[PDB]
């Protein structure tokens, strides 16, 4: 088994990428070509691409094919392709494995220009767009959004063209629900690619300045529940300390993180101070627990703090708040995990460990001293302890680590790792344990590397060098090992590295070109013959490198100053390796202050490109398979080994005054200068961009802009006042300077508000580097909007401060819900295509709170679709059975008509074309000719007969009647003669107790009948047979005494089911009955005993049906048993087709579609008859739920408001608001399917 | 100019006395 | 997934379109029985909860 090959791959192909596969082959020596081919799975028969390869020692006998899935030439529709064959062929070997596939591709990250909105805000968003090679991906991208109750509320589509893709402003809605509201992001046609953000849309205000609050520890242990201590300091968002601020300090007991709200302590509520930006405060845990909680001791608290403080600037009007839920109280507080280690051992070697000491709450504890017990074996399980050891964690780091200069010959090793912080018993001080396994070569032979795990990540464009040191009985035989360079999903280098004659090999001395960052990974192999079979041997290392970007992008002010001025012109300059996109935005850091715990969009940016990584761990393996799946790879060879050992298991190891501006995009043609204007906010500024180019993504360093002023005067304004209500709004002036100077206030606004304060002053002087407070007792007289401006003048100085106030009314802001579904063909019954809500005005309006009106749409889909069809075989159930007597020709005929049904669902002869087609005129000659002879069967009295002279029958007569219902349109028959048959029926045989008792023939039919009951409530299924028939005849001759006959007989069927009768009444009697009132309360009672009796296969039943009477038993041919079974079968089902329930008959149909019970029923005229009939109305069904629905709406003498095209493709409108104070009428074009419609109103009362 | 690169900004604007709706450039 | 149940309908309501579970943002219709007349807002709405 001297000549041998590998072929390697990605553990899975992405749809659309470039995939690079590369093969080794040894043994040979004539030069050959290879072809590596991507083929159709299971058939193998389209090739998506094909690589030809040439080996030769010219290529060391290695090379590498390119190939790609474009994702186009896979069939698509609702089955995607799971699996695809990879193919190798040569003049020597021939092999092919199914690979799996994904159509994740790719990158989509949102950004929104905040993470907090007011209502009646806009949203700027726009995507980031990236292909799997990180190059702008150039494809038609699609945003959803979702409010926090999960209702969509908008869709909308955009192209890219450039990676950057300004999405249009998404209004938020006239009314939202409040909370957190995220989008998703798509590409439309043919990736999964799913994007994500989040935002919080919240009445808010921004803070005017920063509170942190900084516990000494997220924990209190012993140490800290005696006394706990904590430092808070307040800063503006200009940043400098507040100077003075007064501080209560609140507490209370917690006993969740997520969400708990137990109750505050009345204790050590400490009214304090804050000076020079701090304040100190500490909290005795035990004497407040003991004093105010149950608690008296920390034993019972495995729990937490809560935590709030409260300030307001000791000399102004602002006030600030915040807290910290959740500091743990534990007595176990530290837990701890291994970082990057790989528990697989290289023998004498010294063998690395790292671990990261964590709390509850984790942090990066670094101050724990830890300690290591190990246990090991070599050979014949020689069970040897190691010495202990000791580190301290790094403090900055958190890695306690340790290296084990393991024997030359271990095999395994299992140990503990536990804190040995002195303080802390060993019950106490987190402990863990954990084995680490060789590679288990048998041929022993190993592929080592000398790596230390070097901490410190690569930097771009270094050479690394990794000296290799195969070991083995045959080094002899091993010329060269192979090397393969990963990144992300994708092999990106490959090469050899050949035997000196040093009897060692050539390191591999490579630069870590850009691609490579931010993760890449080592898989080094080669194949030994040995005396004869083949071992593959392989290593693999996970090669952390230096996060880089590609373009280097670098953004600058080039007219730098610490601190702007005001509406300041600057300069600003971009500049780049390259020709660059750039996109820029600027945003306020209030912004990001308003959220605890809010993130920086472009944060992880990297870590996220990482999880593209098919890879998981640091490397090694137990063996050659393992680490190559653990490598994220998978191999072809037939030396001896392969990957389909091992599984996807989930691995998860650890290794003007505006909010925002500047938005915009432009092209860098490798540098670029802007010029433009400061907003006149004052604050940081933090300004961030993001490079793009075929060359990748590139964020740029954020240039946090200050605008600054020494002296100025700020307003606590709330986000709104009610009206008619005064309020004393606060706030104050400042002074920077180093003295005092006198100032004065005059406050203006417009005649929107009146004000008894009448805004010479008090004239007062601030101290110098101090505030002075400013208040008015504002009193809004009217609602909505209104410009307040508190102008200023002061010594040397004046300052403008332009306002607006939002007043809002008194009362509450109730909503009511009104809305309709609108039903344009009458599925559910009463055709429903308009609907009319009058502008009503409730009795309890405050006579000023004008009703917001708000519209939403929902379109409905239809949902999964079973293909049940016919076989070929119509043309035999069309050209039955040869005609003749036993009325062989009624038995031939009657599926006709039913056949003739089936196709006029229209699909079916507009579509044959996998076949010959049914020729249209022979079915409409052979349905004419059933008529003749249906005719043929009539008694003159207008009963039936099947013999001419034969006893009449209202079997036959109820049957005849069912057939004449559907064949009307083509052949309708005179409805005088139906009349007479009805008539003659229920004239005689209606009965006061059960109805139409059979007159006359107690002798059944076969083929043409069915099994009647046992004689107790027989009647039932008579009743229910002539019901069906009448029912079908009824639209072609209303007659009210029929009518009541019809009441009269569903009333006795109704009250002889009450007692459940063997299953084929009970569902021949739900079938009659869904003809009848299909809201009738026993009617749907009886539903629901027949929902009871069914049998199901799967939780989630894929197959339904229902057996009696111990059909349980074998049949392997039809028979009065599997009839009984198909025909109770098909009622069920066409029950349940009329009350709409397709969720409900999908698996009936597919228990129907397997044939099972083979041949099917008795191939009586009945189970087939009423099988195909059931069949034809789902097929209708579908088509009736198909969505489009052309929905128009419009003022009653206002003109129109809006239009929505519902469609499959587009089932969810945008809500919008119903302005105008005029009725309001909704309809649509007849189209197909269903939706729901809803109005909303908002009154304030 | 006979096309306006994406993320250029154009500038459009009546005569004096003129009411217009619209923004000044479009994209 | 903690979709909602099936809700039980009021006193002489009954489902149109009866489910084993509903997705959350699913509206579910209720209607009257034969003799009975809807009074109040006919849909219930599955919350994330």
């Amino acid at each position: 088994q001297e000549q041998t090959y590998v072929i390697s791959a990605p553990k899975i192909f992405r749809v659309g990428a470039s995939e690079n596969i590369v093969i080794q082959v040894y043994g040979y020596t004539e030069a050959f070509d290879a072809t590596i081919s991507i083929k159709s799975y299971p058939d193998k028969k389209f090739s998506y691409s094909s690589g030809h390869v040439h080996l030769s020692s010219e290529n060391k006998f290695q090379n590498s094919a390119i190939l790609t899935i474009q994702p186009k030439q896979l069939p698509g529709g609702q089955n995607p392709v799971s699996y695809v064959y990879l193919e190798v062929v040569s003049k020597h070997f021939s092999k092919s494995k199914r690979m799996p596939i994904t159509y994740d591709n790719g990158f989509l990250f949102i950004h929104t220009d905040k993470p907090v909105y007011t209502p009646d805000q806009s949203v700027k968003v726009r995507v980031y767009s990236l292909n799997d090679d990180l190059k702008p991906a150039k494809r038609e991208t699609v945003l959803t959004f979702i409010d926090p109750e999960g209702s969509e509320v908008d869709m909308v589509e955009e192209i890219d063209h450039i990676g950057i893709i300004s999405f249009p402003d998404f209004k938020i809605p006239s009314n939202p629900r409040y909370g957190m509201w995220t989008i998703k992001a798509k590409y439309k046609e043919d990736f999964s690619t799913t994007g994500t953000a989040y935002f919080e849309v919240k009445e808010y205000v921004l803070p005017h300045f920063s509170v942190s609050i900084e516990p000494e520890y997220n924990f209190i242990g012993y140490k800290n529940f005696k006394n706990f201590e904590i430092t808070i300091k307040a800063r503006y968002f200009y940043n400098k300390v507040v100077t003075e601020a007064d501080v209560y300090i609140t507490f209370g007991i917690r006993e969740d993180l997520k969400d708990d709200q137990k109750e505050m302590m009345q204790t050590a509520m400490q009214n304090t101070m804050l000076i020079n930006g701090i304040a100190q405060v500490t909290f005795d845990s035990e004497t407040a627990v003991k004093e105010l909680s149950y608690y008296s001791l920390e034993d019972l608290n495995n729990k937490y703090l809560y935590i709030a403080v409260t300030v307001i600037e000791s000399t102004g009007g602002f006030s600030e708040e915040a807290e910290i839920p959740g500091i743990k109280y534990v007595l176990s507080p530290y837990k701890l995990n291994l970082v990057a280690t790989p528990l697989f051992l290289k023998p004498g070697i010294p063998y690395p460990i790292k671990v990261q000491v964590k709390d509850s709450l984790d942090q990066l504890v670094g101050g724990v001293p830890v300690t290591l017990n190990a246990q090991t074996i070599d050979v014949n399980q020689e069970t040897s302890d190691l010495d202990p050891s000791k580190s301290v964690t790094r403090v900055d780091d958190g890695v306690a680590s340790f290296v084990l200069n393991l024997p030359s010959g271990v095999t395994v090793l299992e140990f503990n790792v536990k804190t040995d912080a002195p303080d802390l018993p060993e019950e106490n001080q987190a402990r863990e344990g954990y084995r680490a396994i060789a590679y288990s070569s048998l041929s022993q032979s190993y592929l080592y590397i000398d790596w230390t795990d070097n901490h410190k990540a690569l930097l771009v464009g270094e050479h690394l060098n990794i000296i290799v040191t195969p070991k083995s009985p045959y080094i002899d035989k091993i010329t060269h090992y192979n090397y393969l360079i990963l990144s992300k999903g994708k092999i990106i280098h490959f090469g050899t590295r050949e035997k000196f004659s040093d009897a060692s090999y050539q390191s591999i001395n490579i630069p870590v070109t850009q691609n490579m960052v931010p993760s890449s990974r080592l898989l080094v192999y080669y194949i030994v013959t040995g005396e004869q079979t083949a071992e593959l041997v392989s290593d693999s290392v996970w090669l952390n490198i230096e996060e880089k970007c590609g373009n280097q992008l670098q953004v600058h002010l080039s007219p730098d100053a610490d601190a702007y001025s005001p509406g300041q012109t600057v300069s600003l300059n971009m500049a780049t390796g390259m020709d660059s996109w750039v996109a820029l935005a600027a945003v306020d850091s209030a912004v990001y202050g308003v959220q605890r715990g809010a993130k920086k969009p472009l944060e992880r940016v990297f870590q996220f490109l990482e999880k593209s990584d098919l890879g998981c761990g640091a490397g090694g393996g137990l063996n050659n398979a393992n680490v190559f799946h653990l490598a994220g790879l998978t191999f072809l060879t037939n030396a001896n080994a392969d990957d389909s050992q091992e599984n996807d298991e989930p691995c998860k190891e650890i290794l003007y005054f505006p909010e925002s501006w500047l938005w915009e995009v432009h092209l860098v043609p490798r540098r670029k200068q802007l010029q433009f204007a400061l907003p006149d906010s004052l604050t940081t500024w933090e300004i961030q961009g993001v490079g793009i180019s075929n060359t990748g993504i590139c964020v740029a360093d954020t240039v946090k802009a200050k605008v600054f002023k020494d002296v100025f005067l700020e307003m606590n304004i709330p986000y709104s006042v009610v009206r008619g209500e005064q309020i004393q709004l606060k706030g104050t002036v400042y002074n920077y300077r180093t003295s005092g100077m006198q100032f004065c206030v005059k406050m203006s606004a417009v005649e929107g508000i009146c004000t008894s304060e009448s805004p010479k002053c008090v004239r007062q002087k601030v101290e110098g580097s101090s505030s002075h407070l400013v208040t008015f007792t504002v009193l809004p007289l009217e609602i909505g909007l209104h410009n307040i401006n508190f102008s200023l003048e002061t010594w040397f100085g004046k300052e403008i401060l332009v306002k607006t106030l939002r007043v809002v009314p008194e009362g509450v802001k109730r909503e009511s819900y009104s809305g309709v579904t609108l039903d344009p063909r009458g599925i559910y019954g009463t055709i429903s295509r308009r609907k009319e809500f009058p502008y009503r005005i409730p009795l309890d309006l405050v006579p000023k709170t004008e009703i917001k009106r708000i519209l939403s749409v929902k379109g409905l889909l239809v949902g999964e679709i079973l293909s049940a069809v016919l076989s070929q075989e119509g043309i035999n159930i069309l050209t039955h059975l040869p005609k003749g007597s036993a009325e062989a020709e009624l038995m031939s005929v009657v599926p006709v008509f039913y056949v003739f049904h089936y196709l006029e669902t229209g699909n079916h002869w507009n579509i044959f074309h996998s076949d010959p087609l049914i020729e249209k005129q022979k079915l409409k000659k052979k349905l004419k000719e059933g008529m003749l002879s249906i005719m043929s069967y009539r008694n003159a009295d207008y009963s039936y007969s099947v013999w001419k002279g034969g006893s009449a029958s209202t079997w036959l007569t109820a049957f005849a009647l069912r057939v004449l219902g559907q064949v009307n349109k083509y052949v309708e028959q005179n409805q005088n003669s139906i009349c007479n048959s009805l008539l003659w029926l229920v004239e005689n045989y209606q009965l006061d107790n059960g109805s139409f008792k059979e007159n006359s023939q107690y002798q059944p039919i076969k083929l043409q009948g069915t099994l009647p009951v046992e004689a107790r409530e027989n009647s039932l299924y008579l009743t229910a047979f002539t019901v069906i028939g009448i029912r079908k005849a009824f639209d072609i001759c209303p007659l009210v005494k029929i009518d009541t006959a019809l009441i009269k007989a569903d009333n006795f069927l109704l009250e002889n089911t009450l007692p459940a009768q063997s299953t084929f009444t009970l569902a021949i009697s739900a079938y009659a009955l869904s003809l009848g009132d299909k809201t009738h309360p026993q009617f749907r009672s009886i539903v629901s005993a027949l929902k009871r009796e069914a049998l199901v296969k799967g939780n989630p039943p894929i197959y339904r049906f229902w057996k009696d009477n111990l059909q349980h038993k074998d049949s392997s041919v039809p028979n009065t048993g599997t009839a009984r079974m198909v025909e109770t079968t098909a009622y069920a089902l066409l029950t349940s087709l009329n009350l709409k329930d397709i969720n409900y008959v999908n698996p009936v149909i597919k228990w129907l579609s397997e044939e099972q019970r083979y041949g099917g029923g008795f191939y009586s005229t009945q189970d087939t008859i009423n099988a195909i009939e059931g069949l034809t109305e789902y097929s209708l069904l579908v088509k009736q739920l198909r969505l489009s629905m052309d929905i128009d709406v419009s003022y009653k003498h206002k003109g129109a408001l809006h239009n929505y095209k519902m469609t499959d493709k587009n089932f969810l409108g945008r809500p919008v608001e119903v302005l105008l104070n005029d009725d309001l009428i909704v309809s649509t074009g007849f189209g197909s399917g269903l939706a729901t419609v809803h109005v909303t109103t908002v009154v304030h009362k | 100019k006979p096309f306006y690169t994406v993320g250029e900004k154009v500038t459009v604007s009546c005569s004096g006395g003129m009411s217009l709706e619209g923004p000044s450039a479009f994209l | 997934d903690s979709g909602c149940p099936q809700p039980v309908p009021p006193e002489n309501g009954f489902i149109r379109n009866e489910k084993q579970l509903y997705l959350v943002g699913e509206d579910v219709e209720i209607s009257c029985l034969t003799g009975f007349e809807t009074v109040g807002y006919q849909y219930f709405r599955c919350l994330p909860d």
